[PDB]
């Protein structure tokens, strides 16, 4: 029942100092070693310090690590801080035949430009139709802020079931893009003489319609 | 939530030579008449009908 | 209390009941009263003469 108490976040501004800390719960933080392991995002675990005052080969100075063992608890602590010490810290106490992770602490330091919603509109195809399925996609793109707000309709009418939205995500052109889905029957698209796609961004609003031809 | 904006206030109690200003009630109970009790209406502890 | 006087204020009797009791403890020296005065059209407007 021995757990390791590690902060959720943190965040300090680049060339400063700050310090982790790891609590033990049961067991003493002196009785058995701790390591950090520093992984990046999307990227494999890699030991940043060991044996609790013990540097790897390649890691800078400033990885220093303490141990308070009055207290019960280990301290990391990281001297200018910088872009690429943006990582996930792991203390590390395998004890006796159980590795016992630490929850881990980020990084949190900090140009998007505004832009106008380009909304494009697809009806559903012949072959979806024939497939006893109708969707019909509308795509926001190229904009910014990532805060859209989508609304079907059929001629006047708004249509809220079976809609589905995407969020924004980030692309290379430093803007956001979006989608929007309406899952209908092959009765319900011909139902209606239109369908369009509204779309709200900062007060002003871009407007699509299709219709089945 | 080590960081947030977080409203923080502090409601001090002053004690000096002058009458309560600020304080809270007292409750209310029944009400007796015709018999000899003892009441206290906040200036004396008088004993009788 | 009502009189229809304007000088040498009559020798009747009347007494003055309270309104309200300020507890504020503090310090008084010096006291003055306000007046209001009236802008219509005969006057300029401007509180010079
Ligand atoms: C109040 O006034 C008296 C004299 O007018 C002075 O001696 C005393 O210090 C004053 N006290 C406070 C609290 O201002």
């Amino acid at each position: 029942n021995f757990m390791l108490t590690q902060p959720h976040s943190v965040s300090e501004s680049p060339g400063k100092t700050v310090t982790i800390s790891c609590t033990g719960s049961s067991g003493s933080i002196a009785s058995n070693y701790v390591q950090w392991y520093q992984q990046r995002p999307g990227s494999a675990p890699t030991t940043v310090i060991y044996e609790d005052n013990q540097r790897p080969s390649g890691v800078p100075d400033r990885f220093s690590g303490s141990i308070d063992s009055s207290s019960n608890s280990a301290s990391l602590t990281i001297s200018g801080l910088k872009t690429e010490d943006e990582a996930d810290y792991y203390c590390q106490s395998y004890d006796s035949s159980n590795v016992v992770f630490g929850g881990g602490t980020k990084l949190t330091v900090l140009g998007q430009p505004k832009a106008a919603p380009s909304v494009t509109l697809f009806p559903p195809s012949s072959e979806e139709l024939q497939a006893n399925k109708a969707t019909l996609v509308c795509l926001i793109s190229d904009f910014y802020p990532g805060a859209v707000t989508v609304a079907w309709k059929a001629d006047s009418s708004p249509v809220k079931a079976g809609v589905e939205t995407t969020t924004p995500s980030k692309q290379s052109n430093n803007k956001y893009a979006a989608s929007s889905y309406l899952s209908l029957t092959p009765e319900q698209w011909k139902s209606h003489r239109s369908y369009s796609c509204q779309v709200t961004h900062e007060g002003s609003t871009v407007e699509k319609t299709v219709a089945p031809t | 939530v080590g960081y947030q904006p977080y409203r923080v206030v502090v409601l001090s109690f002053e004690l000096l030579h002058a009458p309560a200003t600020v304080c809270g009630p007292k409750k209310s109970t029944n009400l007796v008449k015709n018999k000899c009790v003892n009441f206290n209406f906040n200036g004396l502890t008088g004993t009788g009908v | 209390t009502p009189i229809n006087l304007v000088r040498d204020l009559p020798q009747g009797f009347s007494a003055l009941e309270p309104l309200v009791d300020l507890p504020i403890g503090i310090n008084i020296t010096r006291f003055q009263t306000l007046l209001a005065l009236h802008r219509s059209y005969l006057t300029p407007g401007d509180s010079s003469s």
